[PDB]
């Protein structure tokens, strides 16, 4: 909020509007990334009221009706295990745009994908959802890897028990290990600390008299204070550009990660993948 | 919107245009306390000063007028100011100021400056290279110099070591100048460090006595001691403030944070002075910047319609952009203070778009699961919550199978970029004409 | 002795809450060597006690004097009328913090030997009352000898003064601990809020202490130093230029702080 | 800065004559500058004439003024004079007593403050 | 909007080049954005600083453009590698990878 | 040239490192590229720029 500083800023031309353009591109890229990863189904499939899938137990991953937020116990564990001052960034023009897809709608998307996989196998990923009893779907999924159907049918109860034990074990595996959610926590920490370093860069005087430019204009007269103001501005916008460039590189990395995530979502979830590991 | 896009037509979608800021309404200058402040000044015009190495001290504080007096204090004097502009001394509340007064000859006046050398500059008086402040030096021939020779004033030349900025040496011990020991007796390889001044009105101006006064302010926090001009409080409105020097704009308010008695100002994990205590009424304030926020325009595209609905990102519009005064905000268009309807989303809030319940697929994204579109409620802009898709319940059963009886050979398409333009640059051509 | 956490103060008048602020200034490193410089004598001769100190860039100072056993401090360079001083004295109702020369450092006068018999007034004390040329005045205020009545112990007034004198400000970061001491310098953290920051230009090089109460009150002693630990009258902590990192409580006080120049782990 | 200068002198000199000008100094200045006259020939551009420092240690002269120009500052009232020796007949100009607010005169073109002119004709 | 991606690539390169061209018209703290003006209008013993400020601004803009191009080229390389994979499986053969 | 990619990787890293250290001779519009010469030839309250 310094008219003289803003007017002196204009001497650098379009050097900052491209920063805004790049950041807007990053934001819409993130929106498109989450859309690509999760918006793979045109419908919202609903699990049948009864949940007896041939001895299998899915209550750990199916959304819980009791909770006010329609999230699975695994999803609740993930939400609690991921932890984000925060309000000070919004006091220097470092606004944060909320995501377009709210976590409730993302959870609904995941529940729809899960119900489609349970009640339709991989058929719904390549056309209409063709319902199929779970034991036979699992039997074919066995046939895909190279074990005959009778292997599963004669061991249906054992397979269901093993699957239930593994799904119960996964919650303890997530809870016990603190670095289980290393990647998401790392992403949040990286962006937050980059923002904090950006705002913290205001302290540096960059060779000027003082960091606060209002103080500079109050002390020195306009015909002299501009050189101090210019020396401040060079450092300030260079730091802003450094932040923008680092954010761009990290956004490209997250784009690659989200492309991989969407690819393996489509392959491993909407179907059975023969690609080893 | 079409101005920022540099095009006469726009397409369906939300485009960021500019930023919205609540302009300050008034100005609060509480520049002192229940009382005033001053430098007592006066000393400036006086005769009996002290020797070069005898600069004075003045912890001046509150009493008379800090300034507007000493332009006339003498016909001519030195006004060399390091840092603060000479035209802006009266408005700046210097907290820590040091007033040194002493007498030197005219020739050594130039030696009173940072990075100077000489009899006084090297040994007697040292000015810091980072000095901020002003120095007052005037010809005091007609008040210092004596016709018979004013030898009361003195200077030190044969000093072994240099002094530091604002360092002193009151000792008049005999200086040991060479290899021969003196045992405290002046003689061979020994000179008296102190030398008398030849001060007489009939003398060269270079050797004429010059009373030299040095002002050394400190321009940072802690309560001040000197500022010519101031009251009022303001407790809930975005108003410019000048708290005893601290100049800026923010929303003053009550602070539940408790200050220790010596705690003057406050802060956070930031640069901003999140909290300041009033120069009077020792009140704990909670200075915060006004409610700003980016403003974006949602349009269905000029071609379809010229009606738009704006979004004030990160703003609770129960009171900020709805109760906007005449050009109190950079967006202006005060006719859009209320418009058609005001709706509060989680991405700021929506102006001029009416919220509806019938959820559709996203047409113009907004954020937090809100989208806008242009159709019937007789066409306007709505703010429907996103619809994720048709809710289809698969009739799963333990014994039922669904098997296709037909097929369609769909032929989809996909576009993938492969290469960009192979540009090249030329430094000598581009950087330099 | 070993300063576990003592010697840390508020370096600035700004306020911060839950901020891991890091600053560069003079401090006592944690785990440093402090001299119990034990002191009184009086009886006959002078027992050459209450020794003197070189004052290298300020001193830390704590003492568990009963009530006024410890009385005050004398600073300066020559302890005579030649160089300036700082007769910072503590009376029952006030502190007369004077400065600017004084014939000489009249040691606590040779008074009666019996301490707790009938005397509680202030009269015929150390009585330097010598004086010479003068300049600055004094700053009589609420004394930094607030003696809250010891409620069954639990009040060991560890007066942790810090006499840093840079720029000409004699900042006095004291804290009257309302806690007992199972041992001298109890573990835990105790930041030092400034109590008086006296402005005057000088150049100190010696520093003494007063126990003049007209009656030497139960003062034991030894006769060595180096880093004498154990139990004694007071301390001498030489602050050094460090880079302390300080944590501020949600209420805005320094709950705890860590050096950047103590340990590799500290780094 | 703001410096008020008090210049006086002049009259009617003759070819081979001389002047004894004056220029008193008052007011605050950012630096202890040097006094002098900064004169243009009639119809010509302003030109440097002769310089004296406030400390009475530096003196300057020019070819068009050499041998007939001298600058000196009074020690009592601090009014700098322009002592003359046989001024020529072509100095029928207006002498401006300008001010340079710099401790050293690297170049005479930038002048911080201007003074009053002294129009003197040289004829009999 | 069917051919969105190619249009976006072409536009983002063309507008980046146009922005780079417009950058050299900025003042960058000098007296004039035109080099010959400030070199033929001011004394050389002082014009070096103004020329240096202009050069620093221009070269800084150039480096910003080059880094932006490098990032965009990395994105295009990722897209082209994906396209080559799509060719070699979907075209040169038949892919069982769902979707 | 069969092992082109690895050789290009190591050569790119080495040449980037060499370019970075070679930047020490650049004056960047200063009197000298060595700090000591600037410190000595110029006074401290002027050599800072
Ligand atoms: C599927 O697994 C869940 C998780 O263990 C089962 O829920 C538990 O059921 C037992 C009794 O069978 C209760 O004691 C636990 O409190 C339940 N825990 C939770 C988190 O719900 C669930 O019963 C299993 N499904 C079926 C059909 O038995
Ligand atoms: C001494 O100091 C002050 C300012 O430094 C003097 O103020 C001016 O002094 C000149 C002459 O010394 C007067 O002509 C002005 O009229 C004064 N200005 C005003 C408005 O006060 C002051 O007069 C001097 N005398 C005292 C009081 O010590
Ligand atoms: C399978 O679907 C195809 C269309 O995809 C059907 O072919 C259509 O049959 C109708 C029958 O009334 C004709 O009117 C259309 O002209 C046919 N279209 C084409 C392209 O041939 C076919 O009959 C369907 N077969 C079964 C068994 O359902
Ligand atoms: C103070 O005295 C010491 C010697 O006791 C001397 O070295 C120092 O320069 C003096 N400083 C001042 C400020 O007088
Ligand atoms: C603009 O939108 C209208 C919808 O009313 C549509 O009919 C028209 O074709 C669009 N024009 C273009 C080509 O942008
Ligand atoms: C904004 O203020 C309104 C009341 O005026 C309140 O209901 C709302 O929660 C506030 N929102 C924010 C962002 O603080
Ligand atoms: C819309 O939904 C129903 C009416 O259809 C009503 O309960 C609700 O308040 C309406 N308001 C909204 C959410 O648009
Ligand atoms: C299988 O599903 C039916 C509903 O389709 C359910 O009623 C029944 O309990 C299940 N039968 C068993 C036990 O396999
Ligand atoms: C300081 O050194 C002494 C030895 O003279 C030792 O007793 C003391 O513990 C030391 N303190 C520390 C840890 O610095
Ligand atoms: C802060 O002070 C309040 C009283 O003002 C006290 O109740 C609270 O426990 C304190 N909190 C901390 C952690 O200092």
């Amino acid at each position: 909020d310094s008219t003289e500083c803003s007017n002196l800023l204009l001497q650098y031309g379009s050097f900052c509007t491209q920063l805004k353009r790049a950041l807007t591109g990053i934001a819409v890229e993130q929106d498109k990334n989450t859309q690509e990863v999760f918006a793979q189904v045109k419908q919202i499939y609903k699990t049948p009221p009864i949940k007896y899938f041939g001895g299998f137990n899915f209550s750990q991953i199916l959304p819980d009706p009791s909770k006010p937020s329609k999230r699975s116990p695994i999803e609740d564990l993930l939400f609690n295990k991921v932890t984000l001052l925060i309000c000070a960034q919004k006091f220097n023009g470092l606004t944060v745009l909320p995501p377009l897809l709210t976590d409730e709608m993302i959870a609904q998307y995941t529940s729809a994908l899960l119900a489609g996989t349970i009640t339709s196998g991989w058929t719904f990923g390549a056309g209409p959802a063709l319902q199929i009893p779970f034991p036979m779907q699992m039997a074919y999924r066995f046939n895909g890897i190279g074990v005959t159907q009778n292997v599963l049918y004669e061991n249906q109860k054992l397979i269901a028990n093993q699957f239930n034990s593994a799904i119960g074990k996964i919650q303890d595996s997530l809870s016990s290990t603190p670095s289980a959610l290393g990647k998401l926590q790392d992403v949040v920490n990286h962006n937050a600390q980059a923002l904090n370093t950006l705002v913290k860069q205001l302290s540096s005087k960059f060779g000027a008299i003082s960091s606060v430019l209002n103080d500079i204009l109050s002390r020195l007269d306009p015909p002299e204070a501009e050189v101090q103001i210019d020396r401040l501005i060079t450092g300030r916008l260079q730091s802003l550009q450094t932040y923008v460039t680092q954010q761009l590189i990290r956004a490209a990395e997250i784009r690659a990660s989200a492309n991989l995530a969407a690819t393996k979502m489509s392959e491993c979830v909407l179907g059975q993948s023969k690609r080893v590991d | 919107t079409k101005c920022t896009l540099k095009s006469f037509t726009v397409e369906k979608g939300i485009y960021q245009t500019s930023n919205f800021r609540v302009q300050p309404t008034e100005s609060i200058v509480r520049f002192p306390n229940i009382t005033n402040l001053c430098p007592f000044d006066e000393v400036f015009n006086a005769t009996r000063f002290a020797s070069v190495y005898a600069w004075n001290r003045k912890r001046i504080s509150n009493c008379v007028a800090d300034y507007s007096v000493l332009y006339n204090f003498a016909p001519f004097f030195a006004f060399k100011c390091y840092g603060v502009s000479p035209t802006k001394l009266n408005d700046l509340c210097f907290t820590n100021v040091y007033a040194d007064s002493f007498v030197i000859r005219g020739n050594e006046v130039s030696q009173i400056a940072p990075g100077q050398t000489g009899n006084i500059a090297d040994y007697n008086y040292k000015l810091p290279d980072d000095f901020t402040g002003c120095v007052i030096a005037w010809n005091s021939n007609k008040l210092d110099s004596k016709v018979g020779g004013n030898y009361n004033y003195r200077y030190r030349l044969f000093r072994k070591s240099n002094l530091k900025p604002f360092e002193r040496d009151i000792s008049t011990e005999i200086y040991q100048a060479g290899n021969k020991p003196c045992n405290g007796v002046a003689g061979v390889n020994c000179y008296f460090p102190l030398q008398s001044y030849g001060f007489r009105p009939t003398y060269g101006v270079g050797h004429q006595p010059y009373r030299v006064v040095v002002l050394s302010f400190e321009l940072l926090h802690a309560p001040a001691t000197v500022c010519g001009p101031s009251t009022n409080l303001v407790k809930n409105k975005c108003v410019n403030f000048n708290f005893n020097g601290l100049t800026g704009t923010g929303v003053l308010t009550e602070s539940n944070k408790k200050f220790l008695p010596f705690q003057q100002f406050g802060r956070d994990i930031a640069d901003t002075t999140d909290a300041v205590r009033d120069p009077q009424t020792l009140e704990i304030l909670d200075i915060t910047p006004c409610s700003f926020g980016g403003v974006s325009v949602i349009t269905p595209g000029t071609n379809t319609s010229n009606q738009v609905a704006v979004l004030y990102q990160g703003v609770n519009c129960t009171e900020v952009p709805v109760a906007i005064h005449a050009d109190q905000l950079t967006p202006t268009w005060r006719v859009y203070s209320t418009g058609s309807n005001v709706f509060q989303t989680r991405a700021g809030c929506l102006i001029g778009a009416e919220y509806v319940n019938s959820s559709y697929e996203c047409d113009i994204p907004i954020g937090a699961g809100i989208c806008a579109s242009y159709q019937t409620q007789s066409q306007s802009i709505i703010a429907y919550t996103m619809s994720l898709g048709a809710e289809n319940s698969v009739a799963y059963s333990n014994n039922s199978i669904a098997i296709p009886t037909n097929f369609t050979i769909s032929v989809t398409t996909e576009i993938l970029p492969v290469s960009m333009t192979k540009t090249s640059v030329d430094c000598t051509m581009y950087i330099c004409g | 002795t070993n300063s576990f956490t003592r010697g840390v103060y508020y370096p600035d008048k700004v306020f911060r809450s839950s901020v891991l602020h890091s600053t560069q200034d003079l401090f006592l490193p944690f785990f440093s060597n402090v001299t119990w410089f034990h002191a009184s004598g009086t009886n006959g001769t002078k027992r050459f006690d209450n020794p003197v100190l070189p004052f290298n860039d300020g001193v830390y100072f704590a003492s568990t004097e009963k009530s006024n056993i410890i009385r005050g401090w004398i600073f300066g360079t020559t302890l005579d009328s030649k160089t300036q001083s700082l007769l910072i004295v503590n009376n029952a109702t006030n502190v007369v913090i004077k400065v600017c020369e004084f014939q000489f450092c009249n040691d606590p006068f040779l008074d009666v030997y019996y301490h707790k018999n009938n005397k509680s007034w202030m009269e015929s004390e150390f009585r330097v009352y010598s004086s010479a040329n003068n300049c600055t005045f004094e700053y009589v205020s609420q004394p930094f000898l607030m003696d809250l009545e010891g409620k069954q112990g639990n009040f060991k007034n560890l007066r942790e003064f810090v006499f840093k004198n840079i720029d000409g400000y004699f900042k006095i970061y004291s804290k009257h601990t309302p806690i007992n001491l199972g041992r001298d310098l109890p573990q835990g953290f105790s930041a030092l809020e400034p109590l008086v920051d006296l402005p005057i230009g000088i150049n100190i090089t010696r520093f003494q202490t007063l126990l003049a109460l007209h009656r030497s009150y139960l003062t034991p002693g030894d006769s060595s130093s180096g880093w004498t630990a154990g139990a004694a009258a007071y301390y001498v902590g030489y602050l050094q230029p460090r880079t302390f990192l300080l944590k501020y409580n949600e209420n805005g006080t320094i709950t705890d702080a860590v050096d950047c120049a103590l340990d590799p782990l500290s780094e | 800065s703001a410096v008020q200068l008090q210049a006086s002198g002049g009259g009617f000199v003759q070819p081979g004559g001389s002047l004894r000008l004056s220029c008193a100094a008052s007011g605050w200045a950012e630096t202890f500058g040097h006094m002098g006259w900064f004169r243009q020939a009639p119809g010509k551009e302003r030109e440097f004439v002769s310089a004296i420092d406030w400390w009475d240690t530096v003196h300057y002269y020019a070819d068009s003024v050499k041998g007939r120009f001298t600058i000196s500052r009074d020690n009592s009232k601090n009014t700098v004079y322009l002592q003359m020796n046989s001024l020529r007949a072509e100095d029928t100009a207006t002498y401006y007593c300008a001010y340079w607010d710099m401790d050293y005169l690297q170049n005479s073109i930038p002048v911080d403050y201007w003074g009053q002119g002294t129009q003197v004709t040289v004829s009999s």
